[PDB]
């Protein structure tokens, strides 16, 4: 469930896999993973 | 740049290209030398001098 619209662009161009220390979770898929598409949600249906 | 009496470009392609990608730079070549040394040779009696 990635971001939909970015706020600001990024300027630095640097290899990121060598810098995985600074980040908290870090996931790299190869090319067009079929997982980032399906969207499930929870719902509340009427209140009495 | 002007060198000798000639005009020539000057560019390092480490920033525009190859930046943050896994392929190494090609211009950093590799020299090669093969050393040699004698182990247990013995000089004659004419050169044992301090």
């Amino acid at each position: 469930r990635p971001a939909i619209l970015p706020s600001g662009q990024i300027l630095s161009n640097i290899e990121v896999h060598s810098h995985r220390a600074l980040f908290d979770i870090f996931k790299r898929f190869r090319s067009d993973d079929n997982n980032l598409y399906g969207a499930e949600f929870d719902a509340l249906l009427g209140t009495y | 740049v002007v060198v000798g009496d000639r005009l020539v470009f000057l560019e390092a392609l480490e920033k525009r290209v190859y930046q943050a990608t896994q392929v190494p730079y090609p211009l950093v070549g590799n020299l090669d030398v093969t050393f040699v040394m004698p182990l247990g040779v013995f000089k004659p009696a004419a050169d044992r001098y301090a």
